[PDB]
């Protein structure tokens, strides 16, 4: 188990760690989060009690270094940093644990939710979407725009998701206009899977990362990418059977975890009704269709 | 954006534009089979592609052989239309290619946009006008060349005959849309109006009769009468 210590908590803030969250009061004796499962990426995220505007956070993998949080009073935010002195870090953590000033990552033993939400998410791929090469962890917030959003304004602070555009020359073979627009299997299998992502695991990893940024930060740009990647699969007549079975599991757990009160802005009625009821794959997503119909029958 | 009554004079400026109407591309007769089921028989159709400033009409005749062995013909017809319009543009010299294509039905927007991806600078636009171009097959010479075609064929017409020698393109388009609205609402009456006087003829190289300026005013008034009438006969007013 790993630990992310906090130097201090000078401003009142709601802190999230993956799907968990807790409230820290201004100048409360909080010195971080312990018992974090090794083997998964994680996200630690923040919403200040005074400016609910800008949710922000950090994706990280404890196997890639020793990370801690320290508030910056000039930039006005909690910042992740790496401690290179390993003995200094072990000493810090052990003292904070001895004084019991840390919250425990509160995982139920039965509970596979976080695994199921991050199965294909890799830190190395996150760092290519979020370019900040000097750090091992990646900052994301509510306002960051995507590369595709900037084509329709600061490039260093963008989410470089893979661009998907159904009315584009990349998506449409000359002479197969109708075929390729109405059946996107060419674009899915040749252009994106074989050509760009290389395999379905990387495709699913970006899809899962986009969903998590949409849910945790309200990133609209992440939401468009998430919906686009679902729609490209559902609108392909020819999809490997293992990919469809895995997509059904992925989406099931995403819909299960979504806050009921955020479906109004996080779910797009069009894509979902098309995917579940009109598309080639309308009969291939049994688990997802069942939870959607029992949890969000209004949208449909 | 969408074309409507507000931006109506834009049709007659000097930016090349084309209307595309697909309503006569896929045409069928519905009939009973020997078993008492219903079946369709396709008949020849046409794409109606019109420059409203010049009157130039690119009439692409759609021969029934293009449907042989195909499924979902109403959907295919939209894509066939877009393929043929795209081929037409590519065949024109750069300085004759349109800067906008206005489709009369919104279902043509995605098929035409996908076929024109090579032409990012040509705007594809819908319209809120309810234009009467479906009635093009009520023009006898247009119907004749469509129904006689034995193979795919493009035929070029000027749907304004020589009117632009005497009137503006705004006025010519208004006359055309009035004539076509009439033919659409009551074809028999409309055609009686246009031919009643045997002394007024249709030149071999024209589509409409050779009316004087004064006779066009009479004609145009008779078409307005017809359209308002039928609008009573229809709504009892
Ligand atoms: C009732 C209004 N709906 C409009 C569509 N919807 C939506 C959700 C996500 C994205 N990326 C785009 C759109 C929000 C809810």
């Amino acid at each position: 188990m790993n630990t992310v210590p906090f130097t201090s908590a000078p401003i009142e803030v709601t802190i999230g760690i993956d799907q968990y969250s807790f409230n820290v009061k201004e100048n409360q004796p909080f010195h971080g989060i312990k018992d974090i499962p090794i083997g998964h990426v994680h996200v630690i995220h923040f919403q200040h009690a005074d400016n609910s505007s800008m949710r922000y956070g950090y994706w990280f993998d404890c196997r890639m270094g020793n990370f801690y949080i320290q508030y910056d009073p000039k930039d006005g935010l909690y910042k992740m940093m790496e401690e290179r002195d390993g003995a200094k870090f072990e000493n810090i953590v052990h003292n904070f644990k001895e004084r019991q000033m840390m919250v425990s990552y509160p995982k139920i033993d039965e509970d596979d939710t976080w695994y199921n939400l991050t199965e294909f998410v890799q830190m190395d791929k996150i760092r290519k979407i979020v370019r900040k090469d000097e750090n091992q962890f990646s900052y994301v917030d509510s306002s960051m725009t995507t590369v595709q959003e900037n084509e329709l304004s600061d490039p260093a602070h963008s989410l470089n998701y893979t661009v998907i555009n159904f009315k584009s020359r990349e998506a449409i073979r000359p002479g197969h206009e109708m075929e390729d627009f109405l059946d996107k299997s060419y674009y899915l299998n040749t252009v994106m899977l074989q050509g760009i992502f290389k395999n379905s695991s990387n495709y699913f990893g970006e899809l899962q990362f986009a969903f998590l940024n949409a849910m945790f930060f309200g990133n609209y740009g992440s939401s468009l990418q998430w919906h686009a990647m679902i729609e490209l699969i559902c609108s392909s007549a020819t999809v490997p059977k293992h990919m469809l079975d895995k997509l059904d599991e992925i989406l099931y757990y995403q819909i299960k975890t979504l806050p009921e009160q955020y479906s109004d802005i996080l779910l797009n009625e069009r894509v979902w009704n098309i995917c579940l009821y009109s598309s080639f794959q309308k009969n291939s997503l049994h688990n997802t269709e069942k939870i959607m119909e029992n949890k969000y029958p209004e949208l449909l | 954006g969408a074309m409507n009554s507000s931006n109506y004079a834009e049709l007659f400026n000097n930016d090349i534009k084309l209307f595309v109407d697909d309503t006569n591309v896929y045409r069928v007769t519905v009939h009973k089979t020997f078993e008492g089921n219903v079946a369709t028989k396709a008949i020849n159709g046409c794409i109606f592609t019109l420059n409203p400033k010049t009157g130039h009409l690119f009439l692409k005749i759609i021969h029934t052989s293009v449907w042989a062995g195909q499924k979902r013909l109403s959907q295919l017809a939209k894509w066939k239309t877009a393929e043929e319009v795209s081929a037409l543009v590519r065949s024109l010299p750069k300085e004759e290619q349109p800067k906008q294509i206005i489709v009369t039905r919104k279902a043509m927007l995605d098929p035409l946009e996908v076929h024109m991806l090579d032409f990012p600078n040509i705007a594809i636009r819908p319209t809120e006008l309810r234009l009467p171009f479906s009635a093009a097959m009520s023009i006898d010479k247009l119907s004749d060349v469509v129904m006689k075609a034995t193979e795919p064929q493009m035929v070029l017409f000027n749907i304004y005959d020589d009117w632009l020698d005497r009137i503006s393109s705004y006025t010519a388009f208004s006359r055309l849309t009035l004539l076509l609205r009439a033919l659409k609402t009551n074809e028999e009456s409309a055609k009686m109006i246009l031919l009643s006087d045997p002394t007024i003829t249709i030149k071999s190289y024209h589509l409409w009769p050779s009316f004087t300026d004064e006779q066009w005013i009479t004609i145009e008034s008779q078409m307005r009468d017809l359209i308002l009438t039928e609008y009573g006969r229809k709504y009892n007013v």
